[PDB]
Parts: C-alpha cells; sequence; structure tokens
RNA sequence: AGCGGCGAGCGAACGGGGAGCAGCCCAGAGCCUGAAUCAGUGUGUGUGUUAGUGGAAGCGUCUGGAAAGGCGCGCGAUACAGGGUGACAGCCCCGUACACAAAAAUGCACAUGCUGUGAGCUCGAUGAGUAGGGCGGGACACGUGGUAUCCUGUCUGAAUAUGGGGGGACCAUCCUCCAAGGCUAAAUACUCCUGACUGACCGAUAGUGAACCAGUACCGUGAGGGAAAGGCGAAAAGAACCCCGGCGAGGGGAGUGAAAAAGAACCUGAAACCGUGUACGUACAAGCAGUGGGAGCACAGUGUGACUGCGUACCUUUUGUAUAAUGGGUCAGCGACUUAUAUUCUGUAGCAAGGUUAACCGAAUAGGGGAGCCGAAGGGAAACCGAGUCUUAA
C-alpha cells in the first residue's frame, strides 16, 4: 500500500473516444460522424423535436390543462415519517422542524406509505382512508 | 482490535472499525487521486485565434490567387496564430464524499497495523527546539522516513522536523490520504489516536 | 449552463409513473359538427406518447 | 503539457525508409513516395506468397512432364498411373528425381505404366 | 411560475442559507446653550513602507579537463526555499531560518490638544404642477394581453394624516406603509502599476506581436499593418608566429583548450537536397519500377541483380477511378472532436429507504454548514382523493 501500488478498479476508468487518429482505432476521418450531410458538420445538427421541417409532435398537439399554485404548496406524509417528528406530535410546524415537508408548505396530507410503529398525534393535517386506519392501528389520535 | 505501545506495552483500546476493516484498493486509490487532483493549480492559459494580437483583414482575396483560402493571420493553421482548443485556468478539484474519505482513511489505517507501519506511542515530545535531538529521537526509535502525528499543538517538536526532508509532524486533524501512505512508519501519540479514532467514529 | 426546457413542450406533455408522457389528443379542437360522436369520446381520454416519439420528447423535457 | 512530436515522427519516418532500401529515386529517400512502395512492396508480398505455391507446382508439372516424356508417356498418364498404383509422392519430390537420379524416375515410370495399362 | 409568430427563445420573484451588517439629516422655532459627534491640522504613541545588518556547519580520497560525483569519515539544522560556482554542494559563495536596524519623509491606526460643523429636551412641521388620469413610448422575466407596478414626451390634474400609496385587471373589507428633499461605511467589481510567491504553464515555428536596441525593420497618403532574428567555451585562453594568395578572400600548419569535426557563417547538427570514393548492375531493351523465383559477381551472412512470373500510385469523392476527376515539388516543424456547465445512460466505488450537501465558516483537500436537491406514490386539467385514482349518474 504504496502510492506505486494503488490502482482502480476494473472498468472504473473507460479510456474515451480520440477521434480522427488514424485507421486503427475505427475513429479516424470521419470522426464517427460518416460522410457530408449537416450533422457531420462542426456545430452542425437541427434543434430538440426538430422533425425536418414537418410539424413537430410538441406543436402538433394541443395544451392542456393549468398549473395550480396549490398543488406548489402541499405536500404528502409518509407514515415513515410520523416517527421522527421529534413529540410524536404531528403538526404542519413540526413537520418542517425535521425537514420532512418544506418550509413554504401550508397543506400536508398523512397518507398511508408505510410502518407507523409509536403513539402519534396528528393535529391539523388530513389523512386518508388507510392512513386513519392504520394511525389508530398502533394507538394514535388524530385532530 | 488492540495497539501494543513503543514501550510501555499496555495496549490502548481502538476500535476494530477503524484499524481493523478490510482494505478496500478502490475506495483509497479514488481518495489517493483525488487528494492529488485537488493539490492541482490550475493556473494555465493559451490564446485562441480570438486572442491573438493580430487584424482581422483577410490576408488575401478568396478568389483569383492560386494560393489556398484564408481569412485570418491568426487561425489555428497558420504559424504564429492561434491554439485551436486553447487552455483556460480551470479547477481540477475533485468532490469526495465524507463517508467515502472517512472510509478510505479507515481503511489506510487499517492497512497501516497490517504492515506494521503504525506504531503507536504514548508521547513523542522534546526538550529543545532543535533539530540535533529529533534527529537522535527516531535513531532509539530506528526511524529514517517517518509521520509523526499528535494531538497537542507542540511548536517545539513541530520546528525541529521542518528541516529533517523524510519526518513531517501533523496535529491529528489534518492527517490526509497521501501523507499516511507516503511515509514509512506513522508514528502517533496515545492522546492523538484517541482523536483519531473518534473523528472516523 | 442548465439546460432550458423547451416550455411549448412542457404544456403539452406530463410524465407519468413508469416513466412515459401523457398527452392530449389532437383533432378535437374545432370543425367538430362533422366528426362522429364516436370519433369524438375516443379522443377525450389522455393518451400515452408512442414508442417513435419518446426520444423526441425526453429530448425536449430533461427536467421531466 | 505540450508535447513536441519531432523524436517520434522521426522514428515513425525512419522505419518506413528503412524498409524502402534498394528502391529507385525518390522512393528510397522521400517519405510520402517510400511509405506507399512499403505499402504496395507488402501488398504484393502478401500476394505471391500465394503465387509461389503456384509457381512452383507450374515448374515442377512442366519438368515431370518433359520427363515423362523421355520415358515415353505423358503427365497425365503418368500421373494417373501413379495413382492407380497407390504411389503418393508429391510433384515437389517427382521433379528432384527427375534432374538428380534420372534412373530412379525411369523406375516411377516403369511402375506407372504398367500399373496404368 | 410565467412570457412567447405560446415559435425560436426569454425567464422571475416569494421564501430559505450566507458575506457584511451603521443609520442619519433638511423642509424649525425654543429652552439648553463645544453636547458626544464627523472632519481638517499639529505634536505624541504603536505600527508598517522607503536604504539595510548579523547569519552555521567538511575534510581526506578515486575517476576526471575541472569535483558539487563515487567510496570513506565527520558536523550544522527554528537554516535540506532557491541560485551560483570547471559535472549533481546542507557544510565554497550568495542566501535562507532566525535575530536585528532609520537621519529623514510618508501609509495606518490610536492618544489627542487646538480649531470648523453641530447634540439633548419641548413642541410644531411631514417635500404639488406632484400622485393619479387621457394619448404615445420605454423599463420591469412579463411582446398590451384580462394586466398590476415604475419611468415620462405630450395634454391635464388631486387629496394635504379625520389624508394618501401598495398588496398583479377591478371593487369591498383589513393588513401594511407614508411618495413628490438629501447623505451614508463594510460585504462587491477591477488591475495600467509595485512587492513577494506559486504552477501536472511555454521552452525560441512554442510562450507576449516582441527571450535579440520590437511596435522595430518594412509596408501604407493615411487610419493602420507588422516581421524575422536565442545558445563558442569552464574561462577569450577568441588562434602569436610560419606558409599559399592580390600587403585579398579562403585555406594548411603552429598554438590555446578536455574538445576547434567548440574558430566566432561557433552546443547537439536530422531530413530533403548535392557531391566524392568503392562493390555490383547497366548501351537489342518497352509500361506504378515492386514482388515471387533467380543465376553470376564482390565482400565478410551482407551488397548488387542479369533473366523471369504476377503486377495500371496514394488520397478524396463516388453507382463506379490507373483513370485523362480532386489534392500534394520535396523535407523538417506546427496543423483538426476540445473546455465549462447542465442532463441522461453504462461502468465503477461509497452509503442505502435513504443518499448528498451549495455558498460560506474554517487550525483549509479535514471538520462544521442539510439551505436545498433527488428518492421512497401516484392518479387527476384542477379542487381533491390516495395504493389507488381518474373517467362517468354509475
Amino acid at each position: 500500500m504504496r502510492l506505486n501500488t494503488l490502482s482502480p478498479a476494473e472498468g472504473s476508468k473507460k479510456a474515451g473516444k480520440r477521434l480522427g487518429r488514424g485507421i486503427g482505432s475505427g475513429l479516424g476521418k470521419t470522426g464517427g460522424r460518416g460522410h457530408k450531410g449537416q450533422k457531420s458538420r462542426s456545430g452542425g445538427g437541427v434543434r430538440r423535436g426538430f422533425e425536418g421541417g414537418q410539424m413537430p409532435l410538441y406543436r402538433r398537439l394541443p395544451k392542456f390543462g393549468f398549473t395550480s399554485r396549490k398543488a406548489a404548496i402541499t405536500a404528502e406524509v409518509r407514515l415513515s415519517d410520523l416517527a421522527k417528528v421529534e413529540g410524536g406530535v404531528v403538526d404542519l410546524n413540526t413537520l418542517k422542524a425535521a425537514n420532512i415537508i418544506g418550509i413554504q408548505i401550508e397543506f400536508a396530507k398523512v397518507i398511508l406509505a408505510g410502518e407507523v410503529t409509536t403513539p402519534v398525534t396528528v393535529r391539523g393535517l388530513r389523512v386518508t382512508k388507510g392512513a386513519r386506519a392504520a394511525i389508530e392501528a398502533a394507538g394514535g389520535k388524530i385532530e | 482490535m488492540e495497539l501494543v505501545l513503543k514501550d510501555a506495552q499496555s495496549a490502548l483500546t481502538v476500535s476494530e472499525t477503524t484499524f481493523g476493516r478490510d482494505f478496500n484498493e478502490a475506495l483509497v486509490h479514488q481518495v489517493v487521486v483525488a487528494y492529488a487532483a485537488g493539490a492541482r493549480q490550475g493556473t494555465r492559459a493559451q490564446k485562441t485565434r480570438a486572442e491573438v494580437t493580430g487584424s482581422g483583414k483577410k490576408p488575401w482575396r478568396q478568389k483569383g490567387t492560386g494560393r489556398a483560402r484564408s481569412g485570418s493571420i491568426k487561425s489555428p493553421i497558420w504559424r504564429s496564430g492561434g491554439v485551436t482548443f486553447a487552455a483556460r485556468p480551470q479547477d481540477h478539484s475533485q468532490k469526495v464524499n465524507k463517508k467515502m474519505y472517512r472510509g478510505a482513511l479507515k481503511s489506510i489505517l487499517s492497512e497501516l497495523v497490517r504492515q506494521d507501519r503504525l506504531i503507536v506511542v504514548e508521547k513523542f515530545s522534546v526538550e529543545a527546539p532543535k533539530t540535533k535531538l529529533l534527529a537522535q529521537k527516531l535513531k532509539d526509535m530506528a526511524l529514517e522516513d517517518v509521520l509523526i502525528i499528535t494531538g497537542e499543538l507542540d511548536e517545539n517538536l513541530f520546528l525541529a522536523a521542518r528541516n529533517l526532508h523524510k519526518v513531517d509532524v501533523r496535529d491529528a486533524t489534518g492527517i490526509d490520504p497521501v501523507s499516511l501512505i507516503a511515509f514509512d512508519k506513522v508514528v502517533m501519540t496515545a492522546d492523538a489516536v484517541k482523536q483519531v479514532e473518534e473523528m472516523l467514529a | 449552463p442548465k439546460i432550458k426546457t423547451v416550455r411549448g413542450a412542457a404544456k403539452r406533455f406530463k410524465k407519468t409513473g413508469k416513466g412515459g408522457f401523457k398527452h392530449k389528443h389532437a383533432n378535437l379542437r374545432h370543425i367538430l359538427t362533422k366528426k362522429a360522436t364516436k370519433r369524438k369520446r375516443h379522443l377525450r381520454p389522455k393518451a400515452m406518447v408512442s414508442k417513435g416519439d419518446l426520444g423526441l420528447v425526453i429530448a425536449c423535457l430533461p427536467y421531466a | 503539457a505540450r508535447v513536441k512530436r519531432g523524436v517520434i515522427a522521426r522514428a515513425r519516418h525512419k522505419k518506413i525508409l528503412k524498409q524502402a532500401k534498394g528502391y529507385y529515386g525518390a522512393r528510397s529517400r522521400v517519405y510520402r513516395v517510400a511509405f506507399q512502395a512499403v505499402i504496395k512492396a507488402g501488398q504484393y508480398a502478401y500476394r505471391d506468397r500465394r503465387q509461389r505455391k503456384r509457381q512452383f507446382r507450374q515448374l515442377w508439372i512442366a519438368r515431370i512432364n518433359a520427363a515423362a516424356r523421355q520415358n515415353g508417356i505423358s503427365y497425365s498418364k503418368f500421373i494417373n498411373g501413379l495413382k492407380k498404383a497407390s504411389v503418393e509422392i508429391d510433384r515437389k519430390i517427382l521433379a528432384d528425381i527427375a534432374v538428380f537420379d534420372k534412373v530412379a524416375f525411369t523406375a516411377l515410370v516403369e511402375k506407372a505404366k504398367a500399373a496404368l495399362a
């Protein structure tokens, strides 16, 4: 274990394509680019979603919907996070003290996503029908 | 594990996770290279065709003269103009995860007790800040290329190895990948191996 | 720099659970008197983006 | 890390001009001409390792044909007469006999003329 | 999020983590009445800058032109950074670590004395052709769009704190602020220039255009353009003298020196290209000049190569090129898939239902910092519901 004895793992370092360096490398004289077109030029290549000049798929199709501005301020609390809220009382503001939801969140929902184990107290949140049947199955009261 | 001292023969207790881990070479090679690349002072640059001193005047006309077509005296095909992909000063640092950095150091210290290059002392200090005494310090200790790692701020010992080339003194918080490998013996005071065991958990 | 989302694509597609994209169907904007009610009924659910088109969409939506 | 390439381009060029000794004119001195002299000379060397095995079999067959006809038989009837007699000597050695020990060839022709007819 | 021939593209805030964090004046009269302030100027102190000073220790020996090298045996080290010296020096030199030094002139703080502004308390005061509006433009991520807000060319025109602005058209609530006066350090940007110091930066076609009397020679009326050109040796010891020559040029000696095939047109001295000498071939033999076979000859296996079989360069571009299509006189040097960031995938490594920090702090590749980001849940346009959900009365 000296400085001249340390090796990488096998396959951890691939070499890297060196283009335009002769016949034996398999990358000479075109650089893997083929013959004369737009895509073999320096900087050539069309932009994203170009189809030729056919109407592109993201312009062939209709826009739909709107952004809610209430889905940005809501989050979901898995049941895995009901043990980390530091006090057994899941408020909105105590989920932020444990860095579970996010500081700009006004509404949280507790969903059935895994193993509530402890006496917990959800106050001021929404819970689902599965999560209500699991919090009370471990001895928890929802306000 | 256990770490037998130099002469008191009373082996202090270390956690076997830090000094008896299996060696991971791909982990230690990555953190010894990222130490080596993060030591690069990436300070160089060349001139592109923009930056070469010259005029943007086309040298001859495009047609008519039987010379190859040119449009700048600063093109990289030309002598004294233009590096094609010229260098800029860059950052050659790498990111190491903390659990990769700590896993490497736990795997180097585990290997130093395997190849018997870790010697733990209980005190390593020298009375006068004199290189002559420390030059003696390791003859009885039978050391020539060594890294001393202490826990205290000994400035008497620190100056006494500032001239000795193969002797390095640290402070148990700045020990690194490449320093734990490039020295033949690593000698640690017992207050220092308490701290190093701690920071690597 | 960051890759800029094609913002006109970000209004046509939404990414689903297994990774594909849902989209509204074409041909249900105007000129509907002549269209059959069966044909207009099948353009009302959202469809999944086809196989051949998907490489063109993930190119357009890198932060989907 | 600038790399000057004068040392290894000299050696790469010198290696090809050394393979071009004896070539006429600029094919021994000029690299551009001597490179494709050496590449053509390796192309011919590949081809004439095939043609060498044909040109010698051509030369043996022409000598067995002459040496059979001094003993009064053609090459075709001598080779057919050797195969009906189950003699398995190849044409390299049949031509070697024909110039060096002719009385060992007149015995071979007799052993062919007998078991043919 | 939005804006957008809703195309190309443009692109925020709110909120959060940090660096740094000072608030004050006038529209004003009184009591008090230098009352701290903030300035300038001057002694005084502390501290740099502008010259500097001291620095610590090695000799024998072999090779060599010469030792710093080798072998032997010591010594300094808070100094083994670097450089020079006849080859590679800790101990020869210059230095370096360290310890020091200032007539005089200045930067910075502080201590301030002396001058200028000018406190604190009582009360009043609360910035009008403004805000707003109509029109036309511009700025805001925001292209007039349903569109706030800001600016204002033009035309108008308030209220005056019980009043006024804003909260993205608009209105009502009720939250918040007080425009139409001004000043204000630090965190920030930069480097003509000075000092050190560093480099997985260059090494004379490179690195500045310029390693060199270089923005020069030269070119242009001019603006302007704009080169090429480094190396004797350790030390000139840079060749006394003699010869040939035209009191030449060049050369041959002699000499210096380790070396002159280091002689100044000077380290090394490649290739193209040009000669001389030698071996062999060649003056009846047709063509990509080779290759396979192959005598003879000359050497000590090498060289040559008579005669002979096969054999129309290379590249590029093409359905297809010996092509009479392209490109190349030749050599030598340079010359073309990079870099930054984001994203996805494969490999690999660490840790795994979690994984990782960014800026910054920092004895600096450590440790701190979990702001965030991605993942563990998704359906729906959305509200919402949630292992389901949308569809639909179902």
